[PDB]
């Protein structure tokens, strides 16, 4: 669960990801195709090499859901409704990949935010993307 | 009446907190259905607490126990206690103890403004005092209206009220009022809508500050483009001399920037550096212009600081 | 002779068991039934509390067609306890019973593969979220596997501490290899409601889950909230018994069937059907 | 599953490079303030309620270090590790019970501090390359 | 009363067998619940028998009959005597008469170890004796000192001892022994830290073997590249052909091998072949040592025979 502290945490590191949050979502997907390879079976549309412009642009979008999510911290069920529904039912994304690109973010923020990554705000940054994870995992089925 | 006894319950001091009532003996709350300014007005003329700051409704004191008093209370005002108002009943509620009502009153709250850390007496970090200890408030939804109505109420310039800290670093301690809704009319930075009193998921480095200005000490100038309007925007505004973020910095805001030092339309967003600039660590940051602006303060939203331009350059242009 | 029989047994007669006639009942040769929740090495889902001792002989591991691994309770030795979200997975909202008992598989003990006779779901499962799961054959009641005992009592008052053994997802959204537990406190009520919907007053309510989904919160229900180290259950957890240690007799009852597993860490409160509510029906269906 | 040459000797080059005094504790300690229910192996490292009391504990950090040279002798023997982890991982299921999942978050948390501390030099690659390793070690260390 | 006469029924002689207590005039047995080494040296310390081999509990001793006296305890090994530790009360009980503890005491042990399936009687698969049955031992955690205390123990030159079985099969029996840890001065096997015996996570294939040499017969040369210094790394014990597997094989010991040869350092692990070479089933394998070694057996914990080096490649190299 989010604590006031968590969400201010999880706000504060958002906002120094600021820009730089497409790019951080897309090497977040790549991080996440390389290391967990059997996640690419959800993209067999997309071309995922290094540097692919179509993995900067989902990554992009993942990034500003994240930032949607971010800006509705007291409301990301509301946030994410069309996301949940999308990955539970129509994409039938399994749980365990969720939890995967959570860990990848994690450690894209880490590598790129490295002064601000405190074990507070890694904890909190956890919790925010558990929070978002179970959103988008839940309708699953 | 007259052995109905009322308190302020879990509010910081005696003026402030959930809305208890003694009722056969028995301590109860006051829901939040049709509750607004009138009944905290009520209630705090009712315990001499002054006239009333705000009102909260949603179990905001925390949750209140023992049985409810009163749902949809129908106060004008001038009721000499709340147990004087319609009601529909004593205990008759479709309410739970999550919608308990609390009033923050005036002579508790004890509010006042200042501006901290700034170039002049009437700019920098704003900060806003409730019940005995300073606090910031976060830029979340702090804009021009804002800062107009916190520059009317220090009572200072108000010709041009611009938006973020000139220089201020962050406030230290509290962080009192986020998404502050002012019109730009109201009295003072407390009338307008706002979330509640520390409420919030804001970091210091969030801290809201207006500029006061009468129009006359905001100097705009490009430097070392070798021409007078060509070059890197370099805005003075009392006497702090920044530059202009260029996030967001497209050939609209270049063509306002152009229409102000009066040189024509934007022709391109860079210059031919004829000469270095000096390094100024203070930013002015344009949310967006809609291009037909007589003069760059006239766009919407402006902060002069308060932001870092960290990943984004200075704002260059060169004009015709 | 007097018929006496193994461990984890109780004779099921009405005089002893000398005898071939028998000077109490006559030639009745009475058979002996399981015992109710007392597991041989007794304890004492996101979180740890690994089940290394088998501690929860009662918790069955229930697969559903498409591989969703979800939880089941041995109530008898014939019959277990479910929800009726955990057997509707990959079928319509229209299935009827008879077609999702060949879907289902269900384990008890280690691996042991139990086959599934018939699945009876609760007559309002959708407010009453238990269905029943019926053995082809009685299990074999050992160590590793034994029913938990339907309770005399409600312990659902709050703060009481149960055990909520688990076959689900973890932290990592991975269900997990080795069967947990987690030590939940029953939470007020009154909390639950309103942490789900909006003000525990019908016409104020309003979907306000932290995740997406809505548990079934009814006066047939109460919540768990998370302990002390912020673990709690999460998707595959549902079916799985809130057990209770009665320290009074030292016997575990399931005071509760875990509903609502969507509550992995988000959700504060784990939302559990009272046995004591199903119990009448659950008993009235073991009779046929 | 063998470890490419080059996948090898990037994971080499990393952890030649690695903090064995303080990347463990802060992998454990981190391990810890995240997953609180971690702190339930811990109760005898004294205070670990605030994150700044688990991040300066110093049992949490010594034990880290034993951790953490546990990571590096498996790193040696990447390609025997069920041998160099039995007794590990048997003292750990019967002595201690912990959860398998732990060991993998526990590399998670391992990965996501290689990561804070050498910035864009622990490229994807070679995170691929260190999840393999912690990916090993938790299996290796588990059941 | 102090006068409880123990005894062991059932395991041979009088040091092995399954525990068994007259208390209130009659003999009853042990459960095996909460039942480790603790409880098993406690007792054997009762009958001065010395230190506990092992614990049963699966009634292997065979079945029990009487009243079971004891259910749980909490034994932490220094105890005078079985009724000291928390046994949960006296009589009660919740087990049957299958779940009775018995035990082996190291007086009344019949422990051995012996070498199979080897090229010399100084290697091959090692085997130990476990209640007259002879078993295997996994190679978890089988290192260079476990390998030294075995070939201490069986007796012939312990100057060089390698892990892994030399040539030979898998064994067939039980794996009596896992992950068994010697620090290198125990007398025997058994004596090191160790798994419950019998109690294992591995296969025939993991079984483990030793190979005792005084080092005069460890050759090691290199074939199929012309040059004396370049080819495969072909390795001779005892009189056994073999060569060794690339698994764990850098560098390091490419160079470590050339340096033993006699040629500086290596270059590349690959040769130009020069000439054919034939097959050899068993493999040399390093699993790793710091490379400054002036030979390779020299350096820590090399394995000969007992995995086939089939995913991996043969090891090659190229000095100068
Ligand atoms: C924090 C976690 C996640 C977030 C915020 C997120 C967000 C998004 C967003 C914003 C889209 C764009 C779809 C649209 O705009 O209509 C999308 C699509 C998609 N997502 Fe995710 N997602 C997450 C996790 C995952 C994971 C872990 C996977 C698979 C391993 C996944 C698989 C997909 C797929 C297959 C699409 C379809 C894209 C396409 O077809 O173009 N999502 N997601
Ligand atoms: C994932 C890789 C891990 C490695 C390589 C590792 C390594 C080690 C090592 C070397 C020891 C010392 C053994 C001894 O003292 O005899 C140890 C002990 C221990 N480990 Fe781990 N560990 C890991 C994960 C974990 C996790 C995730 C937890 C808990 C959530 C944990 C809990 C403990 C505890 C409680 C001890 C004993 C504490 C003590 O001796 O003071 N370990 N581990
Ligand atoms: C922001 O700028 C203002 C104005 O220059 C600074 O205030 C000055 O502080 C210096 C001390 O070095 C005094 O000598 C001046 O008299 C002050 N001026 C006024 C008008 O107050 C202020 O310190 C700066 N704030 C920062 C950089 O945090
Ligand atoms: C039960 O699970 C199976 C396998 O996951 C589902 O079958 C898939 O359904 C989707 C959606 O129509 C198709 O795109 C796939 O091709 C199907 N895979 C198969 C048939 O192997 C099935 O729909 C599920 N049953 C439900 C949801 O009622
Ligand atoms: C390992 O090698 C030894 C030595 O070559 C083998 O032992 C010989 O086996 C043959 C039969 O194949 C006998 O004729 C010799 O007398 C044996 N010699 C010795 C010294 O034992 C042994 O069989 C091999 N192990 C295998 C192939 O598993
Ligand atoms: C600029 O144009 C906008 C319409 O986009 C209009 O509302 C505004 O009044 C104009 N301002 C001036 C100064 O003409
Ligand atoms: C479920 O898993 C089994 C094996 O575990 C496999 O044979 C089957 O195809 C799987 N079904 C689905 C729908 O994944
Ligand atoms: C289902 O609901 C009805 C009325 O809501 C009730 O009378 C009935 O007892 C319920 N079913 C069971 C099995 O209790
Ligand atoms: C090799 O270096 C190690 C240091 O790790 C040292 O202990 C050993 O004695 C050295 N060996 C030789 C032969 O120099
Ligand atoms: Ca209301
Ligand atoms: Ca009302
Ligand atoms: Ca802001
Ligand atoms: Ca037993
Ligand atoms: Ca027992
Ligand atoms: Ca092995």
């Amino acid at each position: 669960v989010l604590s006031p502290a968590d969400k201010t945490n999880v706000k504060a590191a958002w906002g120094k990801v600021g820009a730089h949050a497409g790019e951080y979502g897309a090497e977040a997907l790549e991080r996440m195709f390389l290391s967990f390879p059997t996640t690419k079976t959800y993209f067999p549309h997309f071309d995922l090499s290094h540097g692919s412009a179509q993995v900067k642009g989902h990554g992009k979008k993942v990034a500003d859901a994240l930032t949607n999510a971010v800006a509705h911290v007291d409301d990301m069920p509301n946030a994410l409704s069309a996301l949940s529904d999308l990955h539970a039912h129509k994409l039938r994304v399994d749980p365990v990949n969720f939890k995967l690109l959570s860990h990848c973010l994690l450690v894209t923020l880490a590598a790129h935010l490295p002064a601000e990554f405190t074990p507070a705000v890694h904890a909190s940054l956890d919790k925010f993307l558990a929070s978002v994870s179970t959103v988008l995992t839940s309708k699953y089925r | 009446g007259s052995n109905l006894e009322m308190r302020l319950t879990r509010g910081g001091n005696m003026c402030s907190g959930r809305i208890e009532i003694k009722f056969q003996g028995r301590w109860g709350t006051v829901c939040d259905d049709n509750f607004n300014i009138d009944h905290a007005s009520v209630i705090c003329r009712q315990l001499e607490c002054g006239s009333a700051v705000s009102f909260s409704g949603s179990s905001n004191f925390g949750e209140g126990s023992g049985p409810i008093w009163f749902d949809d209370l129908i106060c004008n005002g001038n009721e000499s206690a709340l147990w004087n108002c319609k009601h529909q009943g004593w205990g008759k509620h479709n309410c739970d103890h999550a919608e308990d009502a609390g009033v923050i009153c005036s002579k508790g709250a004890d509010l006042s403004l200042r501006l901290v850390d700034g170039v002049t007496e009437c700019s920098g970090r704003l900060e806003v005092r409730f019940q005995g200890e300073w606090g910031t408030i976060c830029d979340d939804g702090w804009d021009s209206y804002d800062a107009a109505v916190a520059c009317k109420q220090l009572g200072c310039p108000t010709a041009v009220t611009a938006i973020g800290r000139v220089n201020a670093s962050k406030g230290f301690g509290h962080i009192w009022l986020d998404s502050v809704s002012c019109q730009g009319h109201e009295p003072a930075i407390w009338q307008c809508k706002h979330h509640e009193w520390g409420k919030h998921y804001c970091n210091h480095n969030e801290d809201a500050g207006v500029t006061c200005s009468d129009g006359s000490d905001l100097e705009l100038r490009l430097r070392g483009g070798g021409s007078r309007c060509a070059g890197t925007v370099e805005v003075e505004i009392q006497r702090l001399l920044g530059k202009v973020c260029d996030r967001g910095w497209g050939l609209k805001e270049a063509d306002v920037v152009c229409r102000q030092l009066g040189c024509g339309s934007a022709l391109k967003t860079s210059y031919q550096v004829y000469s270095k600039i000096q390094a100024t660590n203070t930013w002015l940051f344009l949310s967006s212009c809609n291009g037909n602006e007589t003069s760059l303060w006239d766009c919407k939203n402006w902060q002069w600081g308060g932001l870092t331009c960290d990943h984004y350059e200075e704002a260059k242009i060169t004009c015709s | 002779v007097r018929y006496q029989c193994k461990n984890y047994y109780k004779l099921r007669t009405e005089g002893d068991g000398v005898y071939w006639i028998n000077k109490a009942v006559g030639d009745k040769l009475p058979e002996c039934e399981a015992v109710c929740g007392k597991p041989k090495n007794p304890a004492n889902i996101l979180g740890g509390h690994l089940d290394a001792k088998g501690s929860f002989p009662w918790q069955a591991k229930m697969v559903s067609h498409h591989n969703l691994t979800t939880g089941a309770t041995l109530i008898n030795e014939q019959w277990l306890l479910t929800t009726a979200k955990n057997l509707f997975l990959n079928h319509s909202e229209n299935a009827t019973a008879k077609d999702i008992a060949p879907t289902l598989t269900l384990y008890v003990g280690k691996k042991q593969l139990v086959e599934i006779e018939k699945v009876v779901l609760h007559p309002n499962y959708s407010q009453v979220d238990i269905g029943l799961i019926k053995l082809k054959q009685k299990v074999s009641v050992n160590e590793r596997v034994m029913p938990i005992c339907l309770p005399s009592k409600d312990y659902a008052e709050v703060g009481r501490v149960g055990y909520v053994s688990g076959w689900g997802r973890n932290a990592n959204f991975k269900f997990t290899d080795h069967l947990k537990y987690v030590m939940l406190p029953v939470a007020d009520q009154d909390q639950c409601i309103r942490h789900y919907e909006g003000s525990t007053v019908p016409e104020k309510k309003t979907p306000k889950s932290p995740v997406g989904v809505q548990p079934i919160l009814n006066e047939h229900t109460f919540c768990a909230g998370m302990s002390k180290y912020q673990e709690d259950t999460c998707y595959g957890d549902a079916g799985s018994a809130f057990a209770v240690h009665d320290l009074e007799e030292d016997t575990w009852y399931a005071t509760g069937i875990l509903s609502f597993d969507k509550s992995c860490a988000v959700a504060e409160y784990g939302v559990y059907v009272k046995v004591t509510s199903i119990q009448d029906w659950v008993q009235k269906t073991i009779a046929e | 599953v063998h470890l490419t040459p080059e996948e090898k000797s990037a994971v080499t080059a990393l952890w030649g490079k690695v903090n064995v005094d303080e990347v463990g504790g802060e992998a454990l300690g981190r391990l810890l303030v995240v997953y609180p229910w971690t702190q339930r192996f811990f109760e005898s490292f004294g205070d670990l309620s605030t994150p700044d009391a688990v991040m300066g504990n110093p049992k949490v950090k010594a034990h880290g270090k034993k951790v953490l040279g546990a990571f590096s002798d498996g790193l040696a023997h990447l390609d025997n590790l069920k041998g160099t982890f039995a007794t590990l991982s048997e003292l750990h299921c019967d002595k201690l019970h912990v959860d398998p999942e732990n060991f993998r978050l526990l590399g998670n948390v391992l990965v996501c501090v290689l990561a804070h501390h050498f910035g864009k030099e622990f490229t994807p690659p070679v995170q691929a390359a260190y999840q393999k390793v912690v990916a090993g070690v938790a299996n290796a260390l588990a059941h």
